[PDB]
C-alpha cells in the first residue's frame, strides 16, 4: 500500500469499530472540500507556522463545520506527526477504502449525453452482478469523446472497462487496416 | 521516512482511538516488521537504550537503536 | 495449514510481494503456493517461500517457478510450514525439482512422510566425537587424501575429467560396501548435463529403471531454468531428503551437492532481487550464514553419518574471494581431478599431489597410514621434479639411488588407478573395491622395496596388490609366448 | 478494381462486430524515458504487453502495488501522461511459420527487410518453459562448424550450447557466420539473431548470406542500435521462439545469438530504469536467470517428441580478454563449454583465433563422428604437446630428434588450423586435412607452404577421388579403403606439387 | 581497465 | 505554443516544471524559459523535456546556464522537438546546440529548420557499398583502412592523438569531398575549436569572404557548456548531416570530436534526473543513447555520411562502458595508445588494436591485405617478445627472431607521419603520403631488402625514399 | 604533452630546439632498450651519449630565474 492508503484504512477501521460510518464518509467529503482551496492546505503545510497555532485553527475549523469527533482526532494526528503534507491524497483514498470496506464499488459510466435514472439503475444491476458489491455507486460523467452509448469504468480504479461507444468504429477501422 | 515503521493500520488505530487522551503504553508493545533479525517494536517508551527486551516465543533482544516511535 | 488468502501485491520479476490479512501471517521460510492461472487456461500453481517480511502484513516472497502470468490479487495460500519435501524410501531413484514433484514423469512419490526443508541444526550432544575415516573405495582417496564421514569434500575438477564416473563409483560403492544410500543434489545443474548424468546412472546400474525403491540415488535436479529462489533451495531440498535417510535409517548418506558456487550465486541473485545491500565482491551479505546453514547440517549425528561431496568452482581461480573462502572454511578434504591425468588415462583422474585433507594427520588416520601417505606424496613430488630431467638425462644416466624412486613412482602412479564398478559399461573390466587396509599394505609393499621387479604396467588398473602380483605372474606366463 | 479495392474493405467491415469484453485500462502516471509507470491496471498478468492510445505497445514487467511499471517497445514520445492505456490478453507472443525463411525481422517478428510480409497462423510464446529432463537427450550428432579448430580439438554437437567468447574484434561474428555458411548441405535452420549490432553490420551479414546462397534457411533477427531497450532485450527470445518451433517440428536448428553482453546491457537498461535493485557490475537481480531462460531451451529432444535439436551458439563479447566479469562468467556457467577467440592469436596470423587451450568443450569426443573420433584424438594430443613445447619454439638448438620432429609437426599443425575468411570446410575435406597434418605426411614442406599444399590437395582429392565422398558422407568411419585412397591421393598431389 | 588490465598484462 | 509552465524545482542543470494537467508537452520537447538574466529582464534559456514525472511536472535538462532561474518562472513549450536551422544557410557558421550563430555574423534564416531528435532510418533503405578510403596517413590507410560512407573511430587515451589526427584528416579530406563536412565540437575544449575555426578559414574551407560558399558547417557545444548542451550538440551535428544526406543528396563528412562527452553529459544529467546509476558511473541508458546518436549515421541511398568520431577512452580504460558500447557501432575503429606515444612514435595509433572491417582482401586489394597481415603479425611478435627483451636482454633470443625484432622496430617507426597540422609540435614540415606509396615502402621494409638503415632513419618520415635520404643524411652527420 | 605546441614559443626557441620533445621522448625508448645490450654499434653508442647529454642539462635549482637566452 501507500502511506495515504494506510491512514485512510485507519480512519475506515475507526468508522467501522465506532458506529458512525456514513457520517464519517460525509465528513471526509466535507474535509476534502475544505483541504482543497490552496490557502488552507498551504497553511496546514509549511511547517514554519507554529504547531499550537495550527492545531488551534484546526479546533476552530472542526467546531465550525461540526465534524465527527474521531475524524477530528485523525486530522489532528496528521498535524501532530509530520505527515500532514499528504492530507489531500489521504482524504482522496478514503473514498476507495471506505467503499471497499462498506462493500460499495464505484462504477464510472461515461456517455455522450445524460443517462436516465432507470437505465442507470439497470447498469447498476449489471455492475453489481459482475463485481459483487452491495450498493454500487454510479457517478456519471457526460463526455463528448464517444459517439452513441456508454463506457463502464467499474473496478478497483478504472481497471475493468466495458463499452459500446466510439471504440466500436475504432476497432472497426483499426482491424480494417489489418497489416 | 514516507513509509515509516510506525504506519501499520492497526498501530495507527491505537493512536487514533485517543489523540491527546489517557496515559500512553508503558511496557507493552506489538512487534512489527520482524525481518532481518531486527524487530521494530512499537511503544516501549520506558526502554533504556540497550534494554534486554523479551518476545512471545522467548527470544531475547537487545534494544540498540530506538527511534521516535519504533524501538528497533 | 490455513486458507490464508492474500493478494500478490507487488511482482518484481521473480520476487512477488504478497499481502496478508492482519490476523494470520506466514513466518520466514514458511512456504506458500499461489493459486495461479497460466496463459494456457490451466490453474498451475507456482510455489513460493517467504524470504523476508516487510511489516505492513506484506511478506516478500521469492518464487520457485516463472512469475510470467501472475496477476496481482491472486489467491496465495499458506502451508504453515516450510516446503514439504516428500522424503522417505519412496524418493530413491526418481528425479526431483525443488518443490518435490518428480519431473522424470515416471510416477507420483509417496508423500505419506515429509520433512520440512529448513529444519534447524543438530545439537552439540548429538554431534559425534571421533574423527572417523570414511572408506570410499578409491585407492587414491583412501590412501592420500581420506574423506571425513560427517565431514565435507571438495571435487575441484571440472566436467570432462571423469567427475561423473567418479561420483557413480562412489555411489555404487556406498550401496555395495557400506549400508547406506547416496543423494545426488545437483544445484543449478545444466539440464543437458543433468540428463547426461541420469542416463549414465540408468545404464550403470546405479539406479534401476525396472526397479525403483531398490535404487541407490535420490536425484534432486534444480535446473538453471528455474528462478533464483529455486536453485538456491535445491541444495537444502537434497539436504533434508538425505537427512531423513540419516536420522530414520541410521545409515551413511552421501550428498553430491553440485558446485557450491552455483548455490552461492543463487543466493547472490535472490539477495540482489530482495534489494538487501550487497556485501563484498557481490555475493549476498548473509553469505557466511547461508552457506553455513547449507553445510552445517552435514554432520555425523549419533544416528548416522551424512557426509557430503561438494564440487567447488572458484571464479577467476582464487581462494581469496569470499565464496570460495567461506566454502574452504568448511571443507574437510579437497581432492582435485586433473585434466592432464584424465587424458593420460589414470582413471580416477584425482591428482595425488595437489589433493589434500585435514584428516590425513596421524592421530586421525593411524601412524602407519600417515607415514606411508607422506612417503607416497614425497615420492610423487620427486617424480614431478624429475619429469623435467628424465627427458634430458634418461632413466639410466641419473643416480640409481633415485632410479628406484622413479621406478616406484611409476608403480605408485599406476597403482593409484583403480577399475570401477561403473566403468564396466565402457571397457569391460569387472571392477574392484579396495579397502583401506589393503591399499595401505599394498603401498607399503610397493614403496618399501619388495616389488621392484614387477613391470610397470602390472599395477595399472588393478585392485589389491596381490591381484597386481597375479597380473605380473600372468604377464610372466605369456612372456615366453 | 478502382472501387473493388474498397469493396474488399466491406468484408472485414461487416465481419468485425465487437462483443463486449473487459479491457484492463488504467491511466499513465509517469513516462520515464523508456518506461511508462502506468497506474490502475489491477488484473494484468506479469508480462501482458499493453497498448497505449498511440499504438506504442509495451510489456508490463515491474508490477508494483500502485503503479504497474511497463517498458515501451517503441519510441514512446507520444504518450501524454493521462492517455488511458489498455491491456491486451497477449503474453508477449510472436507468430511463427515456415515462411520466415530468409527474411530479416525485428523482435516484434515484423519483417524489416520489407520484401514481403510473412503469414503465420501458429504462434509460439516468446518466453516458454525449456525442454524438461524427461524430453531432453544426450548429444549424438555433430554440428559441422566448418572450422578445423572448433571441429577437431573442441567439437560442437547438435544440441550442445557452445560459447563463442573472446576479446573485442577477434572474429566471433565471422566464426558464427562461417558456421552458418557451412551449414548448407545439412538441414539445419540457422537462426542468427543480432542484438545491438549496428545496421550496417547486419546489412553486411545478410548480404553475405544472400551472396553465398545460405540465406534460404536463415532468419536473421536484427536489432539495430536505436531500436529501444525492450527489443534488444527480447531479440534472443524471439529467435528462440522461431527456432523452438522449427525444432519441435523435427528439424535440427542452430540459433546463433550475437552479443549476449549487449543483451544483458539492454536488460540492465530496462531494469535500472524500472528501478530494480542492481547486483554485481550494476547488472540487475536476475541476469543469470535471464540468460539461462533463453539459453537452456537449446538441446536435443527425445524420440517421442520429434528428434529435433536447437543448438545454440551464443557470442559473449568480453573486454580485455577475461572471464572474470559478470556476464562472461555467468554465461560460461550456463553454457556447455566455450571457445576463446584471443586477440593475440588473432593478430599473430592464426585465423580463426581459437585458443587451443582453456577453450574446453564439455561434450568431448562424444559429438564427433568416427573419422574425427580417430584423427582428432591425435590432433588434440599433438597440439597439447606442441603447446607444451611452445617454450622451445625458437630455442630448439639441434635438440633431441623426438623434440625437433614433434615441434616441427606442431608448427605445421597450427597452419593446418588457420584457414581463410568465410571458407567452409565440409567434413569430407577437413578429415583428410587433419589426417595429412597429424600423420607427418606434410613434414617435408616448410611452415609457409602448408596452406597452399593443403588447398591444392583438397581440390585434387575432391575432383579426382569421389569415392572418398561416398565413404565419409555415408559410412562416416575412416575405414581401410578411405585410408588407402587418401594416402595414394596425398602421394600423387605431393608429387605434382613438387612439380609445381 | 587501466589498473586491472595493467596487472593482467604483467601477470601474463 | 501558449502552455505556461511555472518551473517548480531547479536542482542543478536539471529543472522540472509543473505544467497544467490538460496541456502537457511530450518527451524531447523544447521549453524556452522566459526568464530573467543576471542584468536585465529578457533572456531565453532552452530546455528539452526528458521525462514526465506525473505530478503535472516534467523534468527538463537546461541548454543554457541554470543560474538565474526562479522557482515559479513562466515557461512555454514550443511543441517542436528543439528545431535546428539547416539548409544553405548553415554553411560557414559556428552553431550552438540551441541552433543559433556563435560567430557574431548575421543571423541564419529559419526557412528550413529541422527537428533534432528524430527516428532512426529504417533498415529497408540502407546503402552498403564497401569502398576503401585514402585519408593520407600511412598507418591508418594501410594497417586499418577506412570505410567511405561509414563510421570511423579515433579511440585513444587523454591526449594521445584523436584531435591532431582529426585536424589533419579534415585538412586532407574537406577539400577533396565535394559534399560539405559538418564538424561537431561535442564537449571539446574551446581553444582547439578556435584553432580549427582559424585553420578552416585559412585553408579556404570556410572562405570568410563568401560565407555562403563554405564546404563546412560547424556546431560547438564545447567543453564549457551545461550538461544539457553537450548532451545534444552531437544531435545538432547529426541533424545538419542528416539534412545534407536526406535532401541535398550529397555525401557529407561529419567529424564529431570527443563523442565520449555525449555520454558523460548524459551521466551528469541522469544522476540528477532520477534514473538509477549504472556501472562505473555512467547513465543507465548509455547504450541506447549512444545508439541513438551513432545509428543515424548511415549511407542511406541518397548519399553517404562518412564520419570520424574521436571517441575518448576514459584514462585508457578500453573496457569502460563508454568505449565498449561505441566499439559495436564503429566500423573502422582506430585505438590510439599512450604506450606508443610515450616513446614518441606519432601518430600514437596502435598497429595491433586499430583494426577495420575494410581489411578484407576482396575489398581492400590482395597485396595490400597481405602487407597489412604481415605488418600486424610482425608487430604482434614484437609485443610478445617485449617481455623477453625487457628482462633477459636483447641478445637472449634467436637470430631470426632478432631480425623480426629489428624489422618490427623499423615498421613501427616507419608508420610515423609528419602531419601538416602537427608541424608546430614536430618542428619539421609535413609529408602527405598516399596508400600505394606506403604499401611499396612496407614491402621493401619487411622483405628484408633494406635491413641496414639505422632505426632513426625510419622515424617521422613521409615515404621510403625520404627514409633512404635520411639514412644518407644521418651517416654523413655521424662522421661530421 | 603540450596541446599548443611550439606555436607558443619564441622564433629562436622553435628554431634551435623545437624537435626536442620528440627527439628526447624517442631517446627515452632507445635508452630503456639499450640498457641491456650486445654488439652495440657506433650509432647507438653515440646516440645514447647525445641523449644523455641532452637530458642532463635540465636540472634547475628552484627559485632561480633563467632569462630566455639562458635557455636558448
Ligand atoms: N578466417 C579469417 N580470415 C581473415 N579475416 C578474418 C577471419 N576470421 C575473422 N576475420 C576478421 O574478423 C573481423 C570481423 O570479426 P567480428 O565481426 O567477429 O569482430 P567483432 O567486432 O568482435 O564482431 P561483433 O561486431 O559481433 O562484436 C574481420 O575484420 C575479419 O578481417
Ligand atoms: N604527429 C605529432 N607530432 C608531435 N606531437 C604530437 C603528434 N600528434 C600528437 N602529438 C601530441 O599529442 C597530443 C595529442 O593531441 P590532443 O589534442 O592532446 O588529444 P586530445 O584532444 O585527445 O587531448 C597533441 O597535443 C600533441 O602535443
Amino acid at each position: 500500500d501507500s502511506t495515504a492508503s494506510r491512514y485512510a484504512s485507519a480512519l475506515a477501521d475507526v468508522a467501522d469499530v465506532t458506529g458512525t460510518l456514513e457520517a464519517t464518509n460525509s465528513d471526509v467529503e466535507k474535509l476534502i472540500r475544505i483541504f482543497s482551496e490552496e490557502p488552507v492546505y498551504y497553511f496546514f503545510a509549511n511547517p514554519v507556522i507554529s504547531i499550537d497555532n495550527k492545531r488551534s485553527v484546526l479546533d476552530e475549523i472542526i467546531t465550525t463545520s461540526g465534524l465527527q469527533p474521531h475524524t477530528a482526532n485523525f486530522i489532528n494526528i496528521l498535524i501532530d506527526s509530520e505527515r500532514i503534507n499528504l492530507v489531500k491524497e489521504i482524504l482522496n483514498e478514503f473514498e476507495d477504502v471506505f467503499n471497499k470496506i462498506t462493500g460499495t464499488e464505484v462504477a464510472v459510466v461515461t456517455s455522450v449525453v445524460k443517462l436516465e435514472n432507470d437505465h442507470l439503475a439497470q447498469i447498476a444491476k449489471g455492475v453489481q452482478k459482475i463485481t459483487g458489491a452491495k450498493n454500487v455507486r454510479i457517478k456519471t460523467v457526460i463526455d463528448p469523446s464517444l459517439v452513441a452509448g456508454f463506457t463502464i469504468r467499474y473496478g478497483n480504479e478504472g481497471s475493468k472497462l466495458v463499452d459500446m461507444s466510439v471504440k466500436k468504429q475504432l476497432e472497426e477501422i483499426a482491424a480494417q487496416l489489418e497489416m | 521516512a514516507t513509509i515509516r515503521a510506525d504506519e501499520i493500520s492497526k498501530i495507527i488505530r491505537e493512536r487514533i482511538e485517543g489523540y491527546n487522551r489517557e496515559v500512553k503504553v508503558v511496557n507493552t508493545g506489538t512487534v512489527l516488521q520482524v525481518g532481518d533479525g531486527i524487530a521494530r517494536i512499537h511503544g516501549l517508551d520506558e526502554v533504556m537504550a540497550g534494554e534486554l527486551v523479551e518476545f512471545e516465543e522467548g527470544t531475547i533482544g537487545i534494544a540498540l537503536n530506538l527511534e521516535s516511535n519504533n524501538v528497533g | 495449514e490455513k486458507k490464508n488468502l492474500g493478494r500478490i501485491a507487488q511482482i518484481i520479476g521473480p520476487v512477488l510481494d504478497v499481502a496478508f490479512p492482519p490476523g494470520k501471517m506466514p513466518n520466514i521460510y514458511n512456504a506458500l503456493i499461489v493459486k495461479g492461472r497460466d496463459t494456457a487456461g490451466q490453474p498451475m500453481n507456482v510455489t513460493c517461500e517467504v524470504q523476508q517480511l516487510l511489516g505492513n502484513n506484506r511478506v516478500r516472497a521469492v518464487a520457485m517457478s516463472a512469475t510470467d502470468g501472475l496477476t496481482r490479487g491472486m489467491e496465495v495460500i499458506d502451508t504453515g510450514a516450510p516446503l514439504s519435501v516428500p522424503v522417505g524410501g519412496a524418493t530413491l531413484g526418481r528425479i526431483f525439482n525443488v518443490l518435490g514433484e518428480p519431473v522424470d514423469n515416471l510416477g507420483p512419490v509417496d508423500t505419506r512422510t515429509t520433512s520440512p526443508i529448513h529444519r534447524s541444526a543438530p545439537a552439540f550432544t548429538q554431534l559425534d566425537t571421533k574423527l572417523s575415516i570414511f572408506e570410499t573405495g578409491i585407492k587414491v582417496v583412501d590412501l592420500l587424501a581420506p574423506y571425513r564421514r560427517g565431514g565435507k569434500i571438495g571435487l575441484f575438477g571440472g566436467a570432462g575429467v571423469g567427475k561423473t564416473v567418479l561420483i557413480m563409483e562412489l555411489i555404487n560403492n556406498i550401496a555395495k560396501a557400506h549400508g547406506g544410500v547416496s543423494v545426488f543434489g545437483g544445484v543449478g545443474e545444466r539440464t543437458r548435463e543433468g540428463n547426461d548424468l541420469y542416463m549414465e546412472m540408468k545404464e550403470s546400474g546405479v539406479i534401476n529403471e525396472q526397479n525403483i525403491a531398490e535404487s541407490k540415488v535420490a536425484l534432486v535436479y534444480g535446473q538453471m531454468n528455474e528462478p533464483p529462489g529455486a536453485r538456491m533451495r535445491v541444495g537444502l531440498t537434497a539436504l533434508t531428503m538425505a537427512e531423513y535417510f540419516r536420522d530414520v535409517n541410521e545409515q551413511d548418506v552421501l550428498l553430491f551437492i553440485d558446485n557450491i558456487f552455483r548455490f552461492v550465486q543463487a543466493g547472490s541473485e535472490v539477495s540482489a532481487l530482495l534489494g538487501r545491500m550487497p556485501s563484498a565482491v557481490g555475493y549476498q551479505p548473509t553469505l557466511s550464514t547461508e552457506m553455513g546453514s547449507l553445510q552445517e547440517r552435514i554432520t555425523s549425528t549419533k544416528e548416522g553419518s551424512i557426509t557430503s561431496i561438494q564440487a567447488v568452482y572458484v571464479p577467476a581461480d582464487d581462494l581469496t574471494d569470499p565464496a570460495p573462502a567461506t566454502t574452504f572454511a568448511h571443507l574437510d578434504a579437497t581432492t582435485v581431478l586433473s585434466r592432464g591425468l584424465a587424458a593420460k588415462g589414470i582413471y580416477p583422474a584425482v591428482d595425488p599431489l595437489d589433493s589434500t585433507s585435514t584428516m590425513l594427520q596421524p592421530r586421525i588416520v593411524g601412524e602407519e597410514h600417515y607415514e606411508i601417505a607422506q612417503r607416497v606424496k614425497e615420492t610423487l613430488q620427486r617424480y614431478k621434479e624429475l619429469q623435467d630431467i628424465i627427458a634430458i638425462l634418461g632413466l639410466d644416466e641419473l643416480s640409481e639411488e633415485d632410479r628406484l624412486t622413479v621406478a616406484r613412482a611409476r608403480k605408485i602412479e599406476r597403482f593409484l588407478s583403480q577399475p570401477f564398478f561403473v566403468a564396466e559399461v565402457f571397457t569391460g573390466s569387472p571392477g574392484k573395491y579396495v579397502g583401506l587396509a589393503e591399499t595401505i599394505r599394498g603401498f607399503q609393499l610397493i614403496l618399501s622395496g619388495e616389488l621392484d621387479s614387477l613391470p610397470e604396467q602390472a599395477f595399472y588398473l588393478v585392485g589389491n596388490i596381490d591381484e597386481a602380483t597375479a597380473k605380473a605372474m600372468n604377464l610372466e606366463m605369456e612372456s615366453k609366448l | 478494381r478502382a472501387d473493388e479495392i474498397s469493396k474488399i474493405i466491406r468484408e472485414r467491415i461487416e465481419g468485425y462486430n465487437r462483443e463486449v469484453k473487459v479491457v484492463n485500462t488504467g491511466t499513465v502516471l509517469q513516462v520515464g524515458d523508456g518506461i511508462a509507470r502506468i497506474h490502475g491496471l489491477d488484473e494484468v498478468m506479469a508480462g501482458e504487453l499493453v497498448e497505449f492510445e498511440e499504438g506504442t505497445i509495451g510489456i508490463a514487467l515491474n508490477l508494483e502495488s500502485n503503479n504497474v511499471g511497463v517498458v515501451l517497445m517503441g519510441d514512446g514520445l507520444m504518450i501524454q501522461e493521462g492517455s488511458s492505456v489498455k491491456a491486451t490478453g497477449r503474453i508477449a507472443q510472436i507468430p511463427v511459420s515456415e515462411a520466415y525463411l530468409g527474411r530479416v525481422i525485428n523482435a516484434l517478428a515484423k519483417p524489416i527487410d520489407g520484401r514481403g510480409e510473412i503469414t503465420a497462423s501458429e504462434s509460439r510464446l516468446i518466453e516458454s518453459p525449456a525442454p524438461g529432463i524427461m524430453s531432453r537427450r544426450s548429444v549424438y550428432e555433430p554440428l559441422q562448424t566448418g572450422l578445423i579448430a572448433i571441429d577437431a580439438m573442441i567439437p560442437v554437437g547438435r544440441g550442445q550450447r557452445e560459447l563463442i567468447i573472446g576479446d573485442r574484434q577477434t572474429g566471433k561474428t565471422a566464426v558464427a557466420t562461417d558456421t552458418i555458411l557451412n551449414q548448407q548441405g545439412q538441414n539445419v535452420i540457422c537462426v542468427y539473431v543480432a542484438i545491438g549490432q549496428k545496421a550496417s553490420s547486419v546489412a553486411q551479414v545478410v548480404t553475405n548470406f544472400q551472396e553465398r546462397g545460405a540465406m534460404e534457411y536463415t532468419i536473421v533477427v536484427a536489432e539495430t542500435a536505436d531500436s529501444p531497450a525492450t527489443l534488444q532485450y527480447l531479440a534472443p527470445y524471439t529467435g528462440a521462439a522461431l527456432a523452438e518451433y522449427f525444432m519441435y517440428r523435427e528439424r535440427h536448428t542452430l540459433i546463433i545469438y550475437d552479443d549476449l553482453s549487449k543483451q544483458a546491457q539492454a536488460y540492465r537498461q530496462m531494469s535500472l530504469l524500472l528501478r530494480r535493485p542492481p547486483g554485481r557490475e550494476a547488472y540487475p537481480g536476475d541476469v543469470f536467470y535471464l540468460h539461462s531462460r533463453l539459453l537452456e531451451r537449446a538441446a536435443k529432444l527425445s524420440s517421442l517428441l520429434g528428434e529435433g535439436s536447437m543448438t545454440a551458439l551464443p557470442i559473449v563479447e568480453t573486454q580485455a580478454g577475461d572471464v572474470s566479469a559478470y556476464i562472461p562468467t555467468n554465461v560460461i556457467s550456463i553454457t556447455d563449454g566455450q571457445i576463446f577467440l584471443s586477440a593475440d592469436l588473432f593478430n599473430a596470423g592464426i585465423r580463426p583465433a581459437i585458443n587451443v587451450g582453456i577453450s574446453v568443450s564439455r561434450v568431448g569426443s562424444a559429438a564427433q563422428i568416427k573419422a574425427m573420433k580417430k584423427v582428432a584424438g591425435k590432433l588434440k594430443l599433438e597440439l597439447a604437446q606442441f603447446a607444451e613445447l611452445e617454450a622451445f619454439a625458437q630455442f630448439a638448438s639441434d635438440l633431441d630428434k623426438a623434440t625437433q620432429n614433434q615441434l616441427a609437426r606442431g608448427q605445421r599443425l597450427r597452419e593446418l588450423l588457420k584457414q581463410p575468411q568465410s571458407a567452409p570446410l565440409t567434413v569430407e575435406e577437413q578429415v583428410m586435412t587433419i589426417y595429412t597434418g597429424t600423420n607427418g605426411y606434410l613434414d617435408s614442406l616448410e611452415l609457409d607452404q602448408v596452406r597452399k599444399y593443403l588447398v591444392e590437395l583438397r581440390t585434387y582429392v575432391k575432383t579426382n577421388k569421389p569415392e572418398f565422398q561416398e565413404i565419409i558422407s555415408s559410412t562416416k568411419t575412416f575405414t581401410e579403403e578411405a585410408e588407402a585412397l587418401l594416402k595414394e591421393a596425398i602421394q600423387e598431389q605431393m608429387e605434382r606439387f613438387l612439380l609445381q | 581497465c587501466a589498473n586491472l588490465r595493467e596487472l593482467r598484462d604483467r601477470i601474463g
